[PDB]
């Protein structure tokens, strides 16, 4: 029956990290009494713990921003070749955006180019597609929620060559359509684009904040 | 096949930086134009 | 930045016991979580015991707990591996290892700071 | 003011891990922008990262068990210093209604 207690604080440790926040520590031991035969266990914690603050902001790395817009599938120091069997190209950007203090750059490539064909403002001859999968209702949480399919005069897409191939290395590019179209079509319900209906959605629950629904 | 390529007035240079280096604000369009004209001339040659 | 210096290894019967022991850099020693590692012949490395840096929180694989126990000595710059019973599968070369924790009570399992390690051979 | 500093956002719950501890600023526990703070144990865990939408949660049950009904999913827009698409503040949230049906009949 001996009664153990605790010994002499050690050293404190630096602070570990060079940025931000991290934690510090001292040890001590339970070597000076030390319980014989029975008694107690030195009564606490063997460990301190401690917050340390460098009260300097850390590196963040950037990160891509979604891409641009298609660029024009036309010929660089030509023309157009809009409504025409020829197979182009279009570039399209990214931007990298974020990096802070020593970051790492943005890992990928900024720049993508794909083969296109061109029916910018072509007049192509057109279906109506079948009803659409109804939306959402909008708006949520507001008064009287409603949904929302439509019909649109889909446009016949010419039957070309989805895949071109080229020489210098043999290179066969998937080759996919650009630009708005004129879809030509008989009126449905006075409308020559698209016709939509609503319905009102049916038992709407109300929106209840997460963070005052905790609470 | 001790052919020697020499830098002369009609020779012309330009440095194409490393990845990191495109990131820059400045080198951003000079890495998109070099890099289309690098798929520009394997597929569309001159038209001339 | 950190170096690491194994000790104590050698060749032991089936069932007997060896402790192992780790010198680190005196200076910097209480910044590090440090454990232990070991690769068998024809085999990867493998985790085999860790220690926070308070000696107070420790960690263990499944093939070496109840059998192996990690200790810290924080007056000595030392780390021990104390094995019992040891079987013809404990032969390996053994690591000592040390990786940053900003935590004191955080174990480790990855490690970027590594010894030159000691052989441990156990004979049937 | 302030504020609980732990040390990993764990985003799959939104939950606060690894308590680094408290007595400290928020600029200082998110000069680590891989840190998340909260005030107290009453919850909302913000991480330090630069204010983006979280995952839409799961399609809540639908309203009735016959017939068309509407079901609600949320969206938290969680982080520090900035705002989220749309000019909205860390906090605040953004719902989806979708008719649904248990039963048809
Ligand atoms: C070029 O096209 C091929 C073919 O696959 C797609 O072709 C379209 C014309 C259309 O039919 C589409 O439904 C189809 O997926 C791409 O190759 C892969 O094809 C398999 C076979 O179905 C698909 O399951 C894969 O999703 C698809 N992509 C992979 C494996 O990444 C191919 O990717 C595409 N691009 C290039 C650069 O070759
Ligand atoms: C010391 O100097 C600072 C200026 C930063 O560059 C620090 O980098 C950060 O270090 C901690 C771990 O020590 C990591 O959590 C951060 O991700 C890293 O950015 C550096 O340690
Ligand atoms: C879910 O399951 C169904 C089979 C019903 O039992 C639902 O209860 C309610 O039943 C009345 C008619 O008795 C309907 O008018 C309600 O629409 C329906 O909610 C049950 O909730
Ligand atoms: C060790 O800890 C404190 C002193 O710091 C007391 O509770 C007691 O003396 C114990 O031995
Ligand atoms: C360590 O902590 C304090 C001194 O800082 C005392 O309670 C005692 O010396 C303990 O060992
Ligand atoms: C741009 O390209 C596609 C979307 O068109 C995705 O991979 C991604 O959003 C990228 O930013
Ligand atoms: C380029 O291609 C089409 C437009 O024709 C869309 O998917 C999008 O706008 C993209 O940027
Ligand atoms: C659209 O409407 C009907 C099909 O709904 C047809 O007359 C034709 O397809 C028109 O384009
Ligand atoms: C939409 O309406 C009905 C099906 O609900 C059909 O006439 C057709 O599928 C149309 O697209
Ligand atoms: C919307 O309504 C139902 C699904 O609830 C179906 O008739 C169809 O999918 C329509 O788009
Ligand atoms: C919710 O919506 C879609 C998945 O349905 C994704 O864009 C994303 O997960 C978002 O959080
Ligand atoms: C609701 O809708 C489907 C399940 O019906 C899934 O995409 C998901 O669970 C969502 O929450
Ligand atoms: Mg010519």
């Amino acid at each position: 029956g001996v009664a153990g207690g605790w010994g002499p604080w050690g050293p404190v440790s630096p602070c570990p990290v060079t940025c931000g926040l991290g934690q510090t520590m001292e040890q001590r031991t339970c070597n000076h009494p030390v319980p014989q035969h029975g008694g107690p266990f030195c009564a606490g914690d063997a460990t301190r713990t401690h917050i340390c603050n460098t009260a300097v902001p850390c590196p963040v790395d950037g990160e891509w921003d979604s891409w641009g817009e298609w660029s024009p599938c036309i010929r660089r120091n030509m023309k157009s070749i809009s409504c025409q069997e020829i197979p182009g190209q279009q570039s399209r950007g990214r931007t990298c955006r974020g990096r802070k203090f020593d970051g790492h750059r943005c890992a990928g490539q900024q720049q993508d180019i794909r083969h296109c064909y061109s029916i910018q403002h072509c007049p192509l001859k057109g279906s109506w597609s079948e009803w659409s999968t109804w939306g959402l209702c909008m708006p949520p949480c507001g008064p009287n929620p409603t949904r929302a399919r439509q019909r649109l005069c889909t446009p016949l897409l010419p039957k070309y060559p989805p895949t071109v191939s080229m020489v210098e290395g043999q290179g066969e590019k998937n080759v996919t359509f650009w630009g708005r179209p004129l879809p030509r079509c008989e009126e449905l319900q006075g409308q020559k684009l698209v016709v939509e209906e609503k319905r009102p959605c049916l038992h709407v629950p109300a929106c209840k904040d997460p963070e005052e629904e905790e609470l | 096949p001790n052919l020697s390529y020499i830098i002369g007035k009609d020779t012309w240079v330009e440095h194409w930086p490393e990845e990191d280096e495109c990131q820059d604000e400045e080198n951003q369009k000079q890495c998109q134009d070099l890099g289309a004209f690098t798929e520009s001339m394997v597929v569309f040659g001159c038209p001339n | 930045q950190v170096q690491l210096v194994e000790s104590g290894g050698g060749l032991v019967q089936a069932g007997g016991s060896l402790r192992l022991s780790c010198a680190a850099s005196e200076r910097t020693f209480t910044i590090y979580a440090m454990g232990w590692f070991r690769q068998a012949p024809g085999k990867e490395r493998e985790f085999v015991a860790a220690i926070s840096r308070s000696g107070e929180n420790t960690d263990y694989a499944d093939s070496v707990k109840g059998r192996f126990t990690i200790s810290r000595d924080n007056n000595k710059n030392t780390i021990s591996l104390q094995m019992n019973s040891l079987k013809p599968e404990d032969t390996a070369v053994y690591y000592c290892a040390a990786g940053r924790a900003i935590l004191v009570h955080t174990t480790k399992k990855e490690y970027d700071h590594w010894g030159q390690g000691t052989q441990v051979t156990v004979s049937s | 003011d302030p504020v609980l500093c732990f040390t990993q956002y764990e985003e799959s719950s939104g939950k606060c891990k690894g308590l680094l501890g408290g007595g400290v600023s928020v600029e200082d526990c998110c000069l680590n922008t891989a840190f998340a703070y909260q005030k107290r144990s009453g919850g909302l865990c913000q991480p330090c990262r630069s204010p983006r939408w979280s995952l839409w949660s799961t399609w809540a049950p639908c309203s009735v068990t016959c017939s068309e009904g509407s079901q609600l999913r949320y969206r938290r827009c969680v982080g520090w210093n900035g705002q989220c698409s749309g000019k909205v503040a860390p906090g605040t949230l953004e719902w989806q209604l979708q008719a649904c049906e248990d039963q048809q009949c």
